[PDB]
RNA sequence: UGUUUUUA
């Protein structure tokens, strides 16, 4: 492929330097038209900036303590942190939420990797062989309630048993009701007045719930669990002005009031380099 | 073989757009507006295609632009929501289809000195200016054929109104990443852009959604000659282009 | 070789060779060549 | 070989009617509803055919059939202006031409007895009831769909109510010259009469003028069983077809 | 490939795309067809 | 031919 032509001297009634941008077209002026160019090639082919490559790396998601303790004498087992719920999405952190908001509609299969580590920051003989639980709660179905619930039975759900230290890794498809996943929704629910703005169930991946299914020890045990999400097969549809400003909520296009400037003021006038 | 390409002729339905001065259409990811074929069908219901009736330029009440305007925004189809027969099918059906030719005008002298960036942003989610989690309402969200003023003041639910984050946290200068055509007063009165329909969905409902938004901007602000008045009409004229509707029902009650 | 069922279990696609960057860049009516007045 | 002429279906659009009592459809003077041809066309606006949203069922609010009731008669368009998309339509439009499928419906026990007369009156010119050269006033010739009841009272500038006199000083016995059907409760509960689109003009004006006038008469009185409510509903059902609108404008206002 | 010398070791037979709502929707000694009377 | 490539 060449990336450069060899081009010498113009004297040419044919301007392609001057345009008019007020059409909205980018002219594909090369160096060729402003200079006078040797012949080079692009040994380069592109590959990294494949929106696969671009969004298809694993990125943390979701970042949850969970206890395994004693249940005896707790009245609300996911709140005292027996097990934790999440609703799935891709927005909570901001690193990979701004490259996926670069577009508009994206339609990927997921690949997930939970990974769960241990601590015992009190008095402890021993590393306990926790066998985390993560079950997936599609809506509809019964979100689990107590750390051993009928829920977690999962005769319908799907279910992943890992060890603690160790790592679970399955493929999701493309779960969404759409033909694309919205990063951005201009509507509501419903016509209605109160109803919310941009937050909407095209974008329901469903839910992830944890807990780890052994008995407890004498010691409390706290287990980080961190949910590692890969975007694959991705397609991305009308590219967007990048995120410039910081977020402050979960599907919503929300920034902070007296947020600072974010082009970077100059050292100097505007003559300056 | 002599002619132009900044006059032209737009012809929908009974309705007729000249332009003198003209810089060259744009047609939003070079996607022409269709009706939806079948193998992207999901409802079942045969779609009501209104032609001529509906397929026609709406002209939107001007805007006045001065020195210290800040912008202007549109949501369609909500724009046209109240316009003729469109908008009554708009609100008889549960789901609607609909691309837009958008011509914005903005006519002026060779001593008059301005710029307008007329963009098409598909999935113009709002920013509140409360920040949080805070909702952008029904109201302020679906305006009509007023649209949202970015030089207005804020509203308890209202949109954020900074034109330079594009209401939604991005910069102004990146929205060219968006179908859009700049009104330079020195080479162009006319703005026109024949947008396809955009969404992950064969069709949807037209009420509850909106999917683009037209936003003009004034980026270079507008310099009049001495002793000219300090103000220049903007009119925007929308036509529906390859209009379907599907699942004629009881008129829909929105807010308002 | 693919150890699964499902297409979602397959790994990623690699790069679509096929861009075109025009539908961003020259999304307009009428064609515009490089060198040809833009308006006329 | 086995079936039935007495079970129909008719499929309009979303809306289906079924019968399975019906006496054989009647089609006016043989000829079914088409779309205004080329050759007969004056007007040069190419007309809007709404298709299967305007073309379907719209019900009318019943009526109740009693031992003394005189009558009702509907005027078409006038009947269906309120009639979602179609009413709309007919407002925003100058020019109008439709073809209708009028569906009567009258059930009863086999113990029942009583005779309606369904006709499609083309022209049907009322008479007013203060004779000499009284005109009947706008009001009361396009009641919607209300109709006008027969068995009511006259009123200053209205119509006279005479039914043996069809309403025109013609006698009731000979409007079986028009295309009618008879709902006789021991044979039939339904009437359907297909009207084509009957006017001097290829298309007219659908809110100055109605083209037919649909009556509904009682010639054998209602005679129900002994113990039984001395009532009978009568629903009137009518559906446009080969719509045509011509010449888009803003919403004409008409009288009340 | 399988891995072993019993059927029970084998993986799931995929789907059955022979589907036959008849039987159950159906289960009628005469024929009815849709739009002919159901009795006569 | 104020001509631009390709090959010895």
């Amino acid at each position: 492929t060449v990336a450069s032509i060899s081009s010498g001297p113009k004297h040419t009634q044919k301007v392609p330097i001057l345009t008019a941008n007020e059409t909205g077209a980018t002219m594909p002026v090369l160096p060729s038209d402003s200079i006078e160019t040797r012949t080079t090639y692009m040994h380069f082919n592109g590959s990294e900036t494949d929106v696969e490559c671009f969004l298809g790396r694993a990125a943390c998601v979701h970042v949850t303590e969970i206890q395994n303790k004693d249940a005896t004498g707790i009245d609300n087992h996911r709140e005292a942190k027996l097990f934790n719920d999440w609703k799935i999405n891709l927005s909570s952190l901001v690193q990979l939420r701004k490259k996926l908001e670069l577009f508009t509609y994206v339609r990927f299969d997921s690949e997930y990797t939970i990974l769960a580590t241990a601590s015992q920051p009190d008095s402890a003989n021993y590393s306990s062989n926790l066998v985390v639980q993560a079950m997936y709660v599609p809506p509809g179905a019964p979100n689990p309630k107590e750390w051993d619930d009928y829920t977690w039975q999962s005769a319908s759900n799907p279910s992943v048993f890992f060890k603690v230290g160790d790592t679970s890794r399955f493929s999701v498809p493309y779960v969404g009701l759409a033909s694309a996943y919205n990063c951005f929704y201009d509507g509501y629910s419903h016509d209605d007045a109160e109803t919310q703005y941009g937050i909407t169930v095209l974008n329901h991946m469903g839910s992830m719930a944890f807990r780890i299914v052994n008995e407890h020890d004498e010691h409390k045990t706290l287990v980080k669990i961190r949910v590692y999400h890969r975007a694959k097969h991705v397609e991305a549809w009308i590219p967007r002005a990048p995120r410039a400003l910081p977020y402050t909520s979960i599907g919503r296009t929300n920034y902070p009031k007296n947020t600072e400037p974010v082009i970077k003021k100059r050292k100097g006038d505007i003559k300056s380099y | 073989c002599g002619y132009s390409d900044r006059v032209q002729q737009i012809t929908l339905g009974n309705s007729t757009i000249t332009t003198q001065e003209a810089a060259n259409a744009v047609v939003c990811y070079a996607e022409w507006p269709e009706y939806l074929p079948d193998v992207d069908a999901s409802d079942v219901n045969k779609t009501s295609k209104p032609d001529t009736s509906v397929c026609r330029f709406y002209t939107l009440d001007s805007k006045t632009w001065t020195t210290g305007s800040k912008g202007w925004c549109w949501k369609l189809p909500d724009a046209l929501k109240d316009m003729g027969v469109f908008g009554q099918n708009m609100f008889f059906h549960s789901l609607g289809r609909s691309g837009y030719t958008v011509h914005v005008q903005c006519n002026a002298t060779k001593f008059h000195s301005g710029c307008l960036l007329v963009v098409v942003i598909p999935e113009h989610q709002l920013a509140s200016h409360e920040g949080g989690n805070v909702s952008v309402k029904y109201t302020f969200t679906h305006p009509g054929e007023r649209g949202i003023d970015l030089s207005s003041a804020n509203e308890v639910g209202g949109p954020v109104k900074d034109v330079i984050y594009n209401m939604n946290g991005t910069l102004l200068g990146n929205l060219l990443i968006f179908p859009h055509q700049f009104i330079n007063l020195r080479t162009n009165n006319t703005a026109t852009i024949v947008i396809p329909y955009i969404n992950s969905v064969p069709i949807d409902s037209m009420t509850r959604h909106n999917n683009v938004s037209l936003m003009v901007i004034p980026i270079a602000p507008l310099t009049v000659p001495t002793g000219a008045t300090p103000s220049l009409p903007i009119t925007v004229t929308i036509a529906p282009m390859c209009t379907e509707f599907s699942g004629i029902r009881s008129k829909s009650i929105v807010p308002q | 070789i693919n150890y699964y069922k499902d297409a979602a279990s397959t790994s990623s696609a690699g790069q679509s060779l096929s861009m075109d960057p025009s539908k961003f860049t020259e999304p307009v009516k009428d064609l515009m060549l490089k060198g040809a007045p833009a308006l006329n």
